[PDB]
RNA sequence: UUAAUUUAUUAAUGCAAACACCUGCAUUAAAAAUUUCGGU
RNA sequence: ACAUCACCUCUAGCAUCACCAGUAUUAGAGGC
RNA sequence: CCUCCGCAUAAGCCUGCGUCAGAUCACUGACAAUUAACAGCCCAAUAUCUACAAUCAACCAACAAGUCAUUA
RNA sequence: GCUACCUAAGAACAGAUUUAUAGGUAGAGGCGACAAACCUA
RNA sequence: GCUAAACCUAGCCCCAAACCCACUCCACCUUACUACCAAACCUUAGCCAAACCAUUUACAUAAAGUAUAGGCGAUA
């Protein structure tokens, strides 16, 4: 099944930085890849 | 492996720290001391030792301080040292039922006061137990010169505390202008919480607000070191003349 | 006001520790309401020609309602403070 | 479901490819028509002097000798421009110094600075 | 060109100096983008870092001179205007003011920027204190028992 | 019925702070920092000006102080 | 769910408290919440 | 077997974020 | 001998059978590419008009009741 | 971002149709021509 | 015989002490790694153990594991 059909307009808009970061619990997320210090810290 | 300073003072430890550990002493102690109010609810115990009851044991007891469960809006305003308390309970008060989460919450009530330290009415929420607190102080002016900032427990009231202390220690006459003699009933009358001018800086300030005095403070436009080079030249100037 | 306790009594403390609560501690059990409580009428000493409650210069304990709503509010009568007893006292003395 | 690479101008619709750039600097504006106007006033101006006529070539001989590393010391350079107007004055207010009160009407001031690398 | 020996020279020199520096460089970047092209050996492989060295000795001449400027005329630490703040990710940090017309009491965009942090950011931010003194005390642990070991080879 | 509801409409004020209603003593306000943020208390600022003339954004004078505005409007 | 029990929560009343708003106490429901639907 | 036109029954006399920018020939819920 | 495909833009990926050499039904390293009129990227204020569908739009014929205009 | 339902605003030829794109409804849920079906093996 | 084996030593381990991290230029909360116009605090919950289940229950040395409390049933 063809599924996973993303689209990068929706890509950075669903797991972009700035909805990540509009809601604290985001900027929680944020903090927590960072002392897991990953690279792609947002999308 | 393992912190070296106890991180149960690590607050504390940013106290001494850097810029901010160059506020003011008097803010220091202000912010240090920690004298408890007198309760809302926890009614305060006899003595030191009493008697056991189903003992007859004399034993040293103390009471338990309730913590004060305050919302934020209460401190938009005058209110007393009362406010809810967020617990539970049991159905029949009895402990061999299956007890809930309870609140305890306050009835307050919006009053104004007309202050003459102040000259002027604010109206604002505040407790008939509140009521009857500046009633005993016998004047919200005196009320703000009596209780502890601590034992306060509201912003608003700090903050008019700190704007009454600044009128007292300034003795301008913009207080009651066209009118000295009142201003001096007054003054006489608001003899007893007079205060230093210096303690008029960090008055009821939050420690955040102290932060911001400090930076307000502390911070200035840098000295030219054209001008310090300049100074410097004329201090070896005024030296080679003695030479 | 309301005045509650904790129910089962709380475990001591001693002199230099803080009292280290149960989380069964925050559970109280209602003691009294002052709010329901009976109330205390209070006393003030009047400086202007109140109506049959009384006269100026004449202290006495009224409702609070007619001493904070309309006595207190309206300046008609002052607290009977001690520093005003001596006001008082010299007001009575100089007639 | 790739994400490793970097943010450069492939990424996605047109719009998306329109907005960002690569590491220019602006120039103009964008008006009427969707047509931008770019004023000589915004542009880079790089005017470099006449190079006939100077003797310094661009490397130097090795047969030169080696000296020391004297940094530019902001006291140092300071004195050594000041020295002669100061020892003057002071045998004879530092506007004659040439102290500067404010640079807000100098073509090249320093805080903040206007002029280019 | 040595760097106090290149601080002699007049500003004027100073400009001739940095364009016959742009055009031997450029020089260079074609001869060797060419020998790529032609795929052999580059003729004079040092020649091309040296000018660049130089260039950058010119550069480091001129921005001492501009620094002498900026302590002379008003004395200011950092040469472009900025602060040490708190960002949104908790961390301290030095942010840089920008050149904007319109201000602070109503640039749209800088408003929009959260550099504020409520309490939220403290379980996190204790958490790279461990993180970096886990690495402190491994690099620790590390030189000194690497010291040990070569005692042990003496 | 008034036309439009209010809630598309501007967003109401919230209340300004008695710390700002001090009679004597000017709050510490965020003046000082660039931050309009939680931890302090609000800056107010007063009515500014673009000093400078420019095409882009220089909005018209308003239609009362207008060079020409009759009483008799025309029937155009 | 009309098994049982409450009622943390609302909604009503009524009574308090204050001079339409808030808090407390009872009852009632709505909705919930806690616990039961055994063996050969 | 579910939806449904048709039909029947019941509740609600009315407004600024849905119903609705609507007013019982209306809005919602059940039956065949 | 097949082709209901194919060619383009769209989206989406990211240089992915271009060139010079290796040897891995008989991929790796280095070098070179895609030079805009199409498409985005926009639009100086304050007020003020904006009922007369479209269907080849002239008829008939309607309903599900209309997808697009400035001006001062 | 598949799909279910809805909004915005386009498209094809004859509706209880399908679909390019954005956006919205989060589990103690939504959605549901109610299949005790769906919401990323 | 081939595949294979085997080899030290990278650095991790805990402690001791000690308070640490954050500016080459730049850019970086809009679609983060793009030079630009008019808003925060609101009690953690729950099982488990009661051999099922319900009130109860945790998230320096010494007195002393005694005095307090337990569907007075488990313990704390
Ligand atoms: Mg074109
Ligand atoms: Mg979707
Ligand atoms: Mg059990």
């Amino acid at each position: 099944g063809n599924e996973y059909q993303p689209s990068n307009i929706k890509r950075k808009n669903k797991h972009g930085w700035v909805r990540r970061l509009s809601t604290p619990a985001g900027v929680q997320v944020i903090l927590r890849r960072m002392l897991k210090g990953r690279k792609s810290l947002s999308h | 492996p393992l912190h070296k300073y106890p991180v149960w003072l690590w607050k504390r430890l940013q106290l001494r720290e850097g810029i901010c550990s160059r506020l003011p002493g008097h803010y220091l102690r202000s912010l240090e001391e920690e004298r408890t109010p007198t309760p809302v609810h926890y009614r305060p115990h006899g003595a030191k030792f009493k008697i056991n009851p189903k003992n007859g044991q004399r034993e040293r007891v103390e009471d338990v301080p309730i913590p004060i469960y305050f919302p934020p809006e209460s401190q938009r305003g005058l209110w007393g040292g009362e406010g809810w308390i967020l617990g539970q309970i049991y159905a029949n008060n009895d402990k061999l039922s299956k007890r809930l989460k309870k609140v305890w919450k306050p009835q307050l009530f919006e009053r104004e006061f007309y202050s003459e330290i102040l000259d002027k009415k604010f109206t604002v929420t505040v407790t008939m137990r509140t009521l009857d607190l500046i009633d005993e102080a016998y004047g919200l002016d005196f009320y703000i010169l009596k209780t502890p900032k601590e034992d306060l427990c509201s912003k608003f009231g700090m903050d008019l505390k700190r704007g009454m202390l600044l009128r007292l220690a300034r003795q301008d006459p913009q207080l009651h202008p066209e009118d000295p003699e009142r201003r001096a009933a007054i003054y006489d009358k608001y003899k007893e919480f007079a205060i230093p001018e210096e303690e008029a800086e960090w008055v009821g300030l939050t420690l955040e607000e102290a932060i911001e005095k400090q930076r307000l403070l502390e911070e200035k436009d840098p000295v030219p070191l054209f001008k310090i080079y300049v100074a410097e030249l004329i201090q070896q100037l005024q030296q080679q003349a003695l030479s | 006001t309301v005045i509650v306790e904790r129910w089962w009594k709380v475990p001591l403390a001693g002199e230099g520790r803080k009292p280290r609560l149960h989380r069964r501690h925050r559970v109280y059990k209602l003691v009294e309401d002052t709010k329901h409580r009976p109330k205390e009428n209070l006393e003030l000493i009047l400086t202007q020609s109140v109506e049959n409650v009384g006269v100026r210069g004449d202290l006495v304990s009224v409702k609070k309602s007619l001493g904070r709503n309309r006595l207190l509010p309206q300046g008609l009568a002052v607290y009977a403070s001690p520093e005003n007893k001596k006001l008082f006292e010299e007001e009575k003395l100089l007639r | 479901a790739d994400r490793m690479s970097k943010w450069t101008s492939k990424r996605g619709p047109r719009s998306f490819r329109g907005r960002k750039g690569r590491g220019a600097k602006g120039i103009g504006f964008l008006t009427s028509g969707w047509r931008f106007v770019q004023i000589k006033e915004m542009v880079p101006e790089f005017v470099v002097p006449d190079l006939t006529g100077f003797k310094l070539k661009p490397y130097v001989s090795y047969l030169a000798p080696e000296s020391e590393e004297t940094p530019l010391t902001a006291a140092q350079l300071f004195s050594e421009a000041v020295a002669p107007a100061i020892e003057k004055d002071f045998k004879d207010n530092l506007e004659k110094y040439g102290f500067e009160p404010t640079q807000e009407g100098k073509l090249f001031q320093l805080y903040p600075r206007n002029f280019l690398r | 060109w040595t760097c106090q020996q290149l601080r002699n020279k007049s500003n004027e020199d100073l400009h001739k100096l940095w364009y016959v520096l742009l055009k031997e460089r450029n020089m260079l970047l074609t001869l060797e983008q060419e020998a790529k092209r032609q795929r052999l050996p580059m003729p004079s492989p040092e020649r091309l870092d040296k000018v660049v060295d130089s260039m950058d000795a010119l550069d480091k001449v001129v921005q001492e001179r501009e620094d002498a400027l900026r302590l002379l005329q008003t004395g200011q630490e950092r040469a472009r205007p900025g602060a040490w703040r708190r960002d949104i990710f908790g961390r301290i940090i030095w942010h840089k003011f920008k050149q904007w017309v319109i201000p602070w009491h109503l640039n749209k965009r800088y408003n929009r920027k959260r550099f504020f942090a409520l309490p939220y950011v403290d379980h996190f931010l204790r958490l790279e204190r461990e993180k970096r003194a886990r690495i402190k005390a491994r690099k620790e642990n590390l030189e000194r028992k690497k010291a040990k070991i070569l005692l042990k080879k003496f | 019925y008034e036309w439009g509801v209010r809630s598309t409409r501007k967003s109401e004020p919230p209340p300004l702070d008695r710390v700002y209603e001090i009679p004597g003593l000017e709050p510490i306000t965020f003046a000082g920092k660039m931050h309009f943020v939680p931890w302090l208390a609000r800056p107010i600022f007063p009515p500014w000006d673009r000093g400078y003339k420019d095409p882009r954004f220089y909005r018209s004078p308003p239609l009362h102080e207008h060079p020409l505005y009759k009483d008799q409007a025309c029937y155009i």
